[PDB]
């Protein structure tokens, strides 16, 4: 798919911020660089000179995830059309900056100076402050430059949930017009206004978690199955499901979605001719009701236990 | 044995128009038996913790406050205290 | 008729006799059965309230096992208390 | 003798949300089933033996289950 | 590499077959027979000795 | 009704494993149903933990290593 | 923040040195503090109940061990 | 009886006061009570760290991460 050539303005100084590791890696070695905002798109550069062109209209959702509560701050971009650079074709491209954590040194050669009480958490907090202030300035400046053509989105981390949609378990965070998790690369992105209904699978007597099915308004795309969402996130998701107000239903059986979408694609008329999405909703014979005339004859047998 | 009648009476107390199926009724008997045995085992252990040869209502209050979470513990010791102040009123 | 003196439907005397029948301790007190029947009636009334409300939101009169499951599921203080149980069908 | 139908194990996997199993899990599942069965049946048969009779009742089963924490 | 459970083939394992979805009456107590459970002391002594030999772990 | 493991093979295995330890037993129908249901519930719980462990290791395939890890983290080894 | 946040990092790394713990990352500190507060509240509830129903205001070690063996 | 130099006593007793103010104010503890508390806390933490390292090394990684912590909690039931 074609793209648009990026243009540079030397008349005035443009936005700039360095220390962004690109993801995914262009060469197999992980790589760091800098990022600049221009008239028609973002120009990402590095010490090798990788010219990453991210067109503004090519950004569907601008994602940002901060550095308080997570060791890495992420600026994620979802493109309308995937672009090829470094002989690799990518659709989601993020740039992340770290704060600094120890990863080893647990007594095999651990120095005594952890007991020196440096109080380095204050320096860590100031570094967090500097990063978040710089990122705030960058976001406001690019809001000014874009003429409000596109808008970034920051997730609801406080009322998020734990979910395992991919091969790896993670925590999913709703946003204003998307549900995204770019922390665990490969990043997971979905847009809220594109999903017709949500079906929950494996709801029963107390289980640790459940599966959940995301069914799109189109049908040539497979439904997205997010597994491993705890019971503690069951209704809170519903508290968010009524925010953008999208329909949700539950079920116990895991469904054959391959055949569902095949039956949808081959003959679309017959599916709505039978009611549509009407598969989301004897017993006395199978379960006797208590007879309200069976009683214990024995009474006043309490006896006396004295003072 | 079967404590179905008292459960039917409290059912009439809170929602009189309701009833209950016999399977759910036996499950109710099993649940009440189990929770009674748990609190009774706790009380029999406390009959040896605090060294008293007898079991007073303080021990049952302790068992309720231990086996139950925050809200239910207080909301049950309330009913316990009301009934014991009713019995102490002759 | 000490159950009328206690003020609640549960058989306080029957509770006392089944407590001393289990041979848990040497002496059994005069006030423990009253408090025990009190907390038992409170919990029975609360769970019957939950089951009746679930049956009303399900548009049925009787409460079945599924109503009890859906009632304790929408209660963190019964899931964190008696979420470790086993009942499926009969 | 290890008489558990394989589709029963498949249904168990489906109720747990499992997606891709290998051709080796069946023996492990049968072994763990036997592991749990031997202990619970030992508890139940001991309860029936101290009851001074030879009948196994559901009350024995629930008493055996009570020790672990499942009622 | 492995098997599959989502897609085709799941519904075959749930097929209702009467000779397998039923029980059998071998070594089964008649419903007409009356049976009495344990007393308190019997079960307490049984479980005390059982915990003692669980620390023992004699069999094996 | 669509249910889980069929009653007859489980009851036969239970009888075999029960006659391993004691002979000449009298069973109740409710007792066998309780055994089957409790085993099924515990197995679903352990299967759920096993899927969580297999998912944690970045693998879509489940293997007995996940089973042993879940069993040991529960504390059920001896 | 709270009145005071909790225990120090080298204490946690010594706890790790006592386990088989290898390759500690920089996030386990806060989660350890949170789970410590959760479990401490769960046990101190029972401890203070045991001391209050032992008709005294002094919390001894015996109440502590009673709570630990009740939770199991 | 070897659980000593892990935890400094001063933040320990400060945290005990912060948790005691919530439920019952103005209770008193003996020193033996505090030592028993510390011993039990370090025991549970070292056991959970052992389980966490088990899960982390199970992830084909040698590094311990909060996902291992939450997985161990959720299998344990915290």
């Amino acid at each position: 798919v074609k793209q648009d050539s990026l243009v540079i303005n030397l008349n005035r100084s443009n936005p700039k911020l360095k220390d962004l590791y690109i993801r995914p890696n262009i060469a197999q070695k992980r790589m760091q660089g800098s990022l600049e905002a221009h008239v028609n798109g973002f120009r990402f550069t590095s010490v090798r000179g990788d010219k990453v062109d991210i067109l503004y209209n090519n950004i569907k959702h601008a994602l940002f995830q901060p550095c308080d509560g997570e060791m890495i701050i992420v600026l994620h971009f979802h493109l309308k059309n995937a672009i090829m650079f470094g002989k690799k074709r990518h659709t989601d491209v993020q740039f992340y900056t770290e704060v600094g954590e120890i990863t080893t040194d647990l007594g095999k050669h651990q120095h005594m100076h952890d007991r020196d009480d440096l109080y380095a958490e204050q320096m860590e907090r100031e570094m967090r402050h500097k990063l978040k202030t710089a990122f705030k300035n960058f976001i406001e400046k690019v809001e000014a430059l874009t003429k409000e053509e596109l808008e970034f989105e920051v997730p609801f981390r406080d009322l998020g949930f734990n979910g395992a949609p991919y091969r790896s378990t993670c925590l999913l965070q709703p946003t204003s017009s998307a549900l995204v998790n770019a922390t665990e690369w490969p990043p997971f992105v979905v847009t809220l206004d594109e999903v017709e209904l949500i079906h929950f699978e494996r709801v029963q007597f107390h289980l640790k978690n459940f599966d959940m099915v995301i069914v799109y308004k189109d049908y040539s795309k497979k439904v997205t199955m997010i597994n491993a969402i705890p019971v503690a996130s069951l209704d809170p998701i519903k508290e968010w499901l009524n925010s953008c107000d999208l329909k949700y239903t539950e079920g116990v059986q895991s469904l054959n979605w391959t055949k569902i979408m095949k039956t949808i694609v081959d003959d679309p008329e017959g599916f709505f001719e039978q009611g549509g999405w009407s598969f989301l909703e004897e017993s006395e014979i199978e379960d006797e009701t208590f007879n309200p005339s069976e009683d214990d004859y024995e009474e006043e047998e309490e006896d006396s236990d004295e003072d | 044995e079967s404590y179905s009648i008292y459960v039917y009476k409290v059912l009439k107390q809170v929602h009189p128009d309701t009833g209950i199926s016999s399977k759910a009724m036996g499950i109710m008997n099993s649940f009440v038996n189990d929770i009674f045995e748990r609190i009774a085992g706790e009380a029999s252990r406390l009959a040896h913790y605090n060294k008293r040869s007898t079991i007073t209502s303080r021990e049952i209050q302790t068992a309720v406050r231990l086996l139950l979470p925050g809200e239910l513990a207080k909301h049950a010791v309330s009913e316990g205290t009301k009934a014991v102040t009713k019995y102490t009123s002759s | 008729t000490r159950s009328s003196r206690a003020g609640l439907q549960f058989p306080v005397g029957r509770v006392h006799r089944l407590l001393r029948k289990g041979n848990y301790s040497e002496r059994v007190g005069a006030g423990a059965p009253v408090y025990l029947a009190a907390v038992l009636e409170y919990l029975t009334a609360e769970i019957l309230e939950l089951a009746g409300n679930a049956a009303r939101d399900n548009k049925k009169t009787r409460i079945i096992p599924r109503h009890l499951q859906l009632a304790i599921r929408n209660d963190e203080e019964l899931n964190k208390l008696l979420g470790k149980v086993t009942i499926a069908q009969g | 003798i290890q008489g558990i139908t394989k589709p029963a194990i498949r249904r168990l996997a489906r109720r747990g949300g499992v997606k891709r199993i290998s051709g080796l899990i069946y023996e492990e599942t049968r072994g763990v089933l036997k592991v749990f069965l031997e202990n619970v049946i030992r508890d139940a048969v001991t309860y029936t033996e101290h009851a001074k009779r030879k009948t196994v009742t559901a009350m024995d089963v629930v008493y055996a289950l009570k020790r672990q924490g499942r009622t | 590499d492995g098997e599959e459970l989502i897609g085709d083939g799941m519904e075959r394992d749930y097929r209702a077959i009467p000779e397998l979805d039923a029980y059998e009456a071998e070594g089964l107590a008649l419903d007409d027979e009356d049976v009495e459970e344990l007393t308190a002391s019997q079960r307490e002594a049984a479980e005390r000795a059982m915990r003692q030999r669980d620390r023992e772990a004699g069999r094996g | 009704t669509e249910l889980l493991i069929r009653k007859l093979p489980f009851q036969r295995l239970v009888r075999e494993i029960a006659q391993d330890f004691k002979t000449d037993l009298r069973f109740q129908s409710s007792a066998v149903m309780a055994l089957q249901e409790a085993c099924e519930a515990y197995l679903v719980g352990l299967f759920e933990d096993t899927n969580l462990c297999a998912i944690h290791a970045k693998r879509v395939t489940i293997m007995p290593k996940d089973i042993q890890l879940a069993r040991r983290i529960r504390g059920e080894r001896a």
